[PDB]
DNA sequence: TTTTTT
């Protein structure tokens, strides 16, 4: 019963090929190529989740279940980053043999394997409302889909391209927008698309650049690639899929630690930032200083807390060297404590110590006739 | 990698506020009904128009240019439902560039397109009817009625066009069992305001206050006729206005039809309207709905950043600032002399000044015979009609007016103003060719050769070749066309591999295949080819085009006829293409365009691909008798030099190197701040005088408002 | 030139709405408390008992304080013995200390806080040389400054305190101090950049951006030990070459001039360029008549700029209406 | 002085 969320992209227009697959028509059906997948079982602590996930993603390759319900998806919006297209059951020995082969290596899944395994009880149920809306619109399940395919092709294609808006963009687009590194290309594509919204958490509201930065600081050990294939030597999806499936950031500890590390990093970062912004907002609200010195404080404080050196130390304090949460090498961050130690506690104190800190006084002592002299010389006459 | 960190973790509170601002259901009675917009159509004058509140929300994202406000928009687009718009086409394309550089963003259009602005609305009397606000305190209803009376000649036309179009649409689907979410997909070409309630307007300070209400008003329109699911959910628009409040202004132009004196007054932009109006700052609750981005990234200079801080925040001008900006002052005759500061954009505070300087620059580049820019002459025409200037002269209460006196000022109001009043040109000579019932006029506009020019209006590029150096699916076809035009044996050893006495110069087959499959067959081949032979042995331009070109003088000899992008002026080939000849009034001038060969100017993009473009045609329709009729259509090229411009237009786009020419007496510190902030580095900045040392009219009213916003616990500051 | 003996602060209060007099008098008592704390902090060897030290208050006429614009206040404090304050900047610093000390006492902010739109009360620009301050018992050409009596909590002579507001010495900057053995002259309080925010920001600037060497050090590279006329000599030729190319309509005017050192700030050396005798140098800009144009002065300004390179500027001071009268303007800055 | 929307 292991459930897999899979993102695929055929050779050409994936929408037309997918619709033809749903209609069981042998006209256009490019073997489908899966490139990113999230496997989960209905349920947890952080280490309980890590053990469950490490069990899920078999280190040798593939998954560990006997029957697999796989929900294929495309880049689309319903704000969801993907959109499901068709769901397939895999209970027979031949079905799971094809799924393990296509999930651990990357060999495309032929139309036969999928077409013989559509969960018609649910597959055509996912897009049934789209069928109804198309019927109503053109007026002004699978037999209905075929009939609507025949009647007005242009509107069917336009509807299936507006929904699932991104569909297939380009092989090069994925290598462009999901980092040049293999770590990014596998892990960030898994999280930002098929793992962010499902698992919830703060990462659901974070952007692609932020998630790529988090992946960059997820610096797990890097073993060399057995075929020494470079990440930029990829042209079609048969290369990206092969790179991702036979990668060692995809079938084990790293694939299990990334979702937990996203949550951990954000929690540590917000703990320090939110503390620093509490201090910032309070001091801003109660400053009562001149306009120029106010701007000087606000810029100075934002620098003194969020300067490039302080930020570098903080990001090196959250960088991991292992995905196991109980064996993590991340250590407490010095950002807020250092910022409070130098700038903030001292400003809270000056809030008549302010005079002692900012007085630099020069009082020259003149005793004798020189006092009388200085008086008449520098004061209005008696 | 650490640069994004502050934005990444500070945009989240912004995102966690826009969501509740967009998911707040209104009371049933407060929702503007369809009958409201039905009555608006019935109303003729904007006087009996009933006081009607149109609910809306705002979230203000403000800051210096280079703040990074674009990162906030990026995060919003990928997380929230939103319709991203722009105040100018350039700003919309800039946002598209910066949103498609991270993920997918649908084609970003202007807010004007979103609320239905069309061609005839461009020259419309937008300031006619009066209003004595029954106000102080000004009710929101009164403010909205003022902004609708301001735009009566636009709101009324939009309402009439939307209403009298008829009803199907969502009304149909909603009754599936009596699925509107899948309605915009199945029923296409539907307005984009029917699928979201978060409207992001970038550089919204370029829009006047009249637009704010207008947008909200229009929103409700497009959600009432179509009976959108958001209208059934009783949601209300939230306008995320992103822009710089102290580096951007909006101006209103009115043309008096007897004095022929086109005047341009200053106006209250959306940002200033929202920040400085006590009624809007309370209804919209700007305190809990304001984000100021505070960091200027492209500033590696401490003193320059300090100067930007004092100018933007209205801080007192001290002696030290005067001494710092003293190091930029260079004489008046040094900036204006074309021999100095080559490649530096020069800003003036008058369109006449730019028209003088460009002519002087052309004189310099012609007399000193600089082969870098072979100055050339190119025709631009105009087409007035006898009936138009007969009836309009009749209606202006003055039937005596010469055509040249008609073109005394309406030349600006006949096309894109920016280049129209900032171009050196000959006298627009006209003779009476009443063959197609027209008065034709013709002159020529002098450009420079091979300069980084910019496209002003919307043009249709037709790529003909690639004029780039050896360094380097239809794009793959064009690359195949390039290869079609593609030691002595050692690089030849790898050349014989391409072959499958230069080995490439022995035998060949047409480089560009026709079918896509054959193109891909020959694609990997040519891709590996250059990598191998060129590796051994790159500055000479690999000039390769689909057709042989001969640039005699400036016009090229392509035999076969068949805005943000920084293009390069190349030459005026004629090679009449039917692609640009989509001519269908317009046909009366189409016949003359067939008669007189229309020159198509050729431009070179950043990559180096040569592109032949179409011309531009624009109408003048304004009148006083409420009779908008097509008077005159102006056929010209619509290209800008990017070498000299006005300070006011400089607000829109950032510049590399800047020399500012300041006119004394007209010194406004906001103009100085805008002019000085267009360049990243203070090193490459020269100026006429010192704006800090001379008498300057400073208007520090919005500055204190930002300062009080920076002094509020509920305003989110992002570093 | 003279020594300041009374702390005279100009309190410009902004109002959201009209105020009751009792609230104002209580706020003034709180202001007295805060100012006396600030004074005992600034002058540490004095003895300011904050229940007997006389502070004097004057309000501008605008009972019901019919104030629609501002409550014009003037606060006069005797400088405690044996101190005397010298310098415009020293009293500027005293004013900043008092201002940031009165917005610390919770009583003052609790009393007047709901009324003051901008919490800034003290103006610090009325202490420069040549700047005037309206005396109490005088009007404006709209409000005769009249005393408002805030008696010290433990004042042992009330009639004396009342008949102390009428003595001009109590409200004059350089009044005679009212048998002196010792006298301590507070003549410097650091400067504008001694605020912790200013001192921290300056230190962060050096760490992150770099050191901007002072004018003297930069000039020392070009064999100048401040002598400045020594470099100004050779600089005159370059400046004249610049003007007789870019500004030629007055060319033959600075052929023979002698640099006269006039103003010396540690980052700004201004040398006048008077010729040989009273022939004035025609103003380079804003072309005037024969006599009007020849009513201007010229200066040369050496400063440090860019990547620590000595920047030389030509500047003018014109005596005509078209140019800012008696204000210094810049024309070109050249490298050296 | 003063741009911009199709
Ligand atoms: C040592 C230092 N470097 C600091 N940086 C990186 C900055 O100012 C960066 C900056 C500079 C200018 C602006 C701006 C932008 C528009 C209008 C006014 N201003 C914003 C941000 S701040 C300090 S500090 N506060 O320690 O002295
Ligand atoms: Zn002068």
């Amino acid at each position: 019963p292991v459930e897999v969320t899979a993102l695929y992209a055929t050779d050409g227009c994936v929408i037309t090929s997918s619709i033809a697959l749903l209609t069981n028509s042998l006209l256009g059906a490019e073997p489908v190529y899966i490139f990113s997948y999230d496997a989960y079982t209905h349920d947890p602590t952080e280490q309980d989740r890590f053990e469950e996930s490490r069990a899920l993603y078999q280190a040798s390759g593939g998954l560990n279940g006997d029957s697999f319900r796989v929900t294929f998806c495309l880049l689309g919006t319903e704000r969801g980053r993907t959109r499901p297209m068709f769901v397939c059951r895999f209970e027979r020995a031949d079905d799971v043999a094809a799924l393990q082969d296509a999930l651990a290596h990357g060999t495309p899944l032929q139309p036969d394997h999928i077409a013989a395994t559509l969960d018609a009880e649910a597959t055509f149920a996912l897009h049934a409302n789209m069928i109804l809306a198309l019927t109503v619109a053109i007026n002004n399940g699978q037999r209905g889909l075929t009939t609507l395919y025949v009647h007005h092709e242009v509107r069917v294609l336009a509807a299936y391209r507006r929904a699932y808006y991104g569909s297939a963009q380009s092989p090069f687009w994925f290598l462009s927008k999901f980092g040049p590194d293999e770590k990014s290309l596998v892990l960030t594509t898994r999280y930002y698309l098929l793992q962010a919204q499902r698992l919830g958490g703060a990462g659901a509201t974070y952007d692609l650049q932020a998630i790529k930065d988090i992946c960059a600081t997820y610096a797990i050990p890097h073993a060399p690639r057995p075929d020494t294939v470079s990440a930029a030597s990829l042209t079609s999806f048969a290369a990206i899929t092969r790179f991702c499936c036979t990668s060692q950031y995809a079938r084990g500890a790293a694939a299990a630690g990334f979702p937990l590390y996203v949550e951990r990093r954000i929690a540590a970062d917000v703990r320090e930032t939110s503390a620093l912004e509490k201090f910032i907002t309070h001091d801003r609200s109660c400053l009562r200083v001149s306009d120029r010195e106010f701007i000087t404080y606000i810029y100075l404080a934002h620098f003194e807390c969020f300067s490039p050196p302080r930020l570098a130390t903080h990001l090196r304090a959250v960088t991991t060297h292992d995905p196991n949460p109980a064996a993590s090498t991340e250590q407490p961050s010095p950002l807020g404590r250092e910022a409070v130690e130098q700038f903030f506690c001292h400003v809270r104190a000056q809030l008549g110590e302010y005079v002692k800190h900012n007085v630099t006084p020069r009082e020259t002592v003149l005793d004798g006739d020189t006092a009388k002299a200085y008086l008449r010389a520098r004061t209005y006459a008696p | 990698a650490f640069l994004n960190f502050t934005s990444m973790h500070g945009v989240q509170p912004i995102l966690k506020r826009i969501r509740e601002l967009s998911q707040q259901q209104l009371d049933g009675a407060q929702v503007p009904h369809l009958q409201w917009f039905r009555d608006v159509a019935a109303l003729e004058s904007p006087a009996g128009l009933p006081l009607r509140e149109f609910p809306f929300a705002v979230y203000l994202i403000t800051g210096n240019a280079g703040s990074g406000k674009s990162t906030c928009v990026q995060t919003i687009n990928e997380v929230l439902d939103c319709v991203v718009t722009g105040a100018t086409r350039i700003a919309a394309q800039n946002m598209y560039a910066k949103l498609s550089g991270a993920f997918l963003s649908r084609p970003i259009n202007t807010i004007f397109h979103e609320f239905g602005f069309r061609g005839n609305h461009v020259q419309a009397q937008l300031g006619q009817y009066p209003y004595t606000l029954t106000s102080n305190p000004a009710s929101l209803e009164d403010l909205q009625r003022r902004d609708l009376t301001y735009y009566w000649e636009v709101i009324l036309d939009l309402t009439k066009r939307a209403l009298a179009a008829s009803r199907n649409e969502f009304r149909a689907l909603a009754a599936l069992e009596r699925l509107t979410r899948l309605a915009p997909a199945t029923h296409g070409a539907l307005p984009a305001f029917t699928r979201s309630n978060v409207i992001v307007i970038d550089e919204a300070g370029l829009l006047g206050r009249h637009l704010l209400t207008a947008v909200v008003y229009c929103w409700w329109m497009i959600n009432a006729l179509y009976h959108t699911p958001q209208y059934a959910a009783r949601l209300r628009p939230v306008l995320v206005c992103v822009g710089s409040p102290t580096q951007t202004a909006s101006l209103e132009s009115t043309f008096e039809h007897q004095k022929l004196r086109c005047s341009v007054r200053q106006s209250e932009n959306v940002l200033t309207y929202l920040i400085c109006n006590r009624t809007l700052r309370e209804y919209a609750r700007l305190s809990y709905s304001w984000a100021i981005f505070i960091n200027n990234k492209r500033c590696v200079e401490h003193e320059f950043g300090n100067l930007m801080k004092v100018l933007e925040y209205g801080l007192p001008i001290t002696e030290e600032h005067m001494q710092f900006v003293d190091r930029f002052v260079v004489p008046e005759n040094y900036i204006t002399n074309p021999a100095n500061l080559p490649g530096w954009t020069r800003l003036f505070s008058s369109h006449k000044e730019v028209s003088a300087y460009m002519a002087k620059l052309h004189a310099y580049l012609k007399v000193t015979r600089e082969g870098e820019f072979v100055v050339f002459t190119l025709p631009v025409l105009t087409f007035v009609s006898v009936k138009e200037f007969d009836e309009y002269r009749r209606l202006t209460h003055q039937p005596g007016l010469t055509i040249e006196k008609w073109l005394t000022a309406n030349a600006s109001r006949i096309t894109n103003y920016s280049q129209s009043q900032d171009q050196d040109a000959g006298h627009m000579r006209c003779e009476v060719h009443s063959k197609q019932q027209l008065v034709v006029a013709r002159n020529d506009v002098t450009y420079v050769l091979n300069s980084q020019i910019a496209v002003t209006a919307r043009l249709r590029k037709l790529v003909f070749g690639f004029s780039g150096t050896f360094r380097a699916e239809f794009a793959y076809r064009f690359l195949s066309r390039l290869i079609f035009s593609g030691a002595y044996a050692r690089m030849g050893e790898l050349t014989a591999e391409i072959l499958s006495l230069d080995v490439f110069y022995c035998h060949y087959t047409p480089g560009e295949p026709e079918t896509t499959a054959a193109v891909h067959t020959q694609f990997a081949l040519l891709k590996r080819a250059f990598l191998g032979r060129f590796r051994i042995l790159e500055v000479a331009p690999f000039s390769t085009y689909v057709d042989n070109v001969i640039f005699r003088g400036c016009e090229m000899l392509t035999g076969s006829p068949r805005q943000t992008d920084n293009y390069t002026l190349m030459g005026y080939t004629y090679a009449r293409v039917f692609a640009f000849a989509d001519e269908l009034a317009t046909a009366n001038v189409a016949e003359l365009l067939e008669e007189a060969p229309l020159p198509y100017v050729v431009l070179r993009d950043q990559h180096g691909f040569m592109s032949v473009v179409n011309t531009n045609i624009s109408e003048f329709v304004e009148s006083i008798d409420s009779t908008e009729l097509a008077m005159a259509i102006n056929a010209d090229y619509g290209i800008s030099s990017k070498l000299a411009m006005t300070i006011t237009r400089s607000q829109g786009l950032s510049l590399d190197k800047v020399a500012i020419c300041f006119t004394p007496g007209n010194l406004r510190l906001n103009s100085a701040y805008v002019a000085m902030s267009r360049t990243t580095s203070s090193e490459f900045l020269r100026m006429n005088l010192n704006p800090l040392r001379e008498r300057h009219e400073r208007d520090d009213v919005i500055s204190e408002h930002i300062l009080s916003a920076l002094r509020d616990p509920n305003v989110v500051i992002v570093y | 030139a003279l020594a300041i003996t009374n702390i005279i602060l100009d309190l410009d209060i902004a109002l959201k709405e009209p105020v009751p007099f009792r609230r104002l008098h209580e706020a003034l008592g709180h202001f007295r408390r805060g100012a006396l704390a600030a004074v005992q902090l600034l002058f540490p060897a004095a003895r300011v008992d904050p229940d007997a030290y006389p502070c004097y208050f004057f309000k501008s006429a605008c009972p019901v304080c019919s104030c629609t614009d501002k409550i014009g206040l003037r606060v006069c404090m005797p400088v405690p013995a044996p101190y005397v304050v010298h310098g415009s900047l020293t009293m500027r610093g005293v004013a900043r200390v008092i201002q940031q000390a009165v917005l610390l006492d919770r009583d003052f902010v609790e009393a007047i806080g709901s009324y003051v739109k901008n919490f800034l009360l003290i103006d610090t620009g009325v202490y420069a040389h040549g700047h005037s301050l309206r005396l109490p018992y005088f009007a404006k050409i709209c409000g005769r400054l009249l005393p408002v009596f805030v008696i010290p909590p433990a004042c042992k002579d009330v009639p004396a305190f009342v008949a102390a507001h009428a003595d001009p010495r109590r409200f004059h900057f350089h009044a005679p101090p009212t048998s002196p053995r010792e006298i301590r002259v507070l003549h410097s309080l650091g400067g504008d950049y001694v605020s912790f925010f200013e001192r921290k920001a300056s230190r962060n600037a050096l760490e992150h951006f770099g050191r901007r060497e002072t004018l003297t050090e930069v000039l020392g590279r070009y064999n100048v030990q401040p002598t400045v006329e020594g470099f100004a000599s050779e600089l005159l030729g370059r400046i004249v070459a610049c003007i007789e190319t870019h500004f030629p309509e007055h060319a033959g005017e600075y052929q023979a001039v002698s640099v006269r050192r006039a103003v010396s700030k540690d980052d700004w050396v201004l040398l006048q360029l008077v010729p040989v005798l009273q022939q004035s140098l025609s103003c380079l800009r804003f072309k005037h008549g024969r006599a009007s144009r020849a009513t201007a002065r010229t200066f040369v300004a050496l400063s440090v700029g860019a990547n620590n390179r000595l920047c030389v500027s030509l500047c003018q001071q014109c005596f005509a209406a078209k140019c800012d009268s008696n204000r210094l303007h810049t024309l070109f800055t050249i490298d050296a």
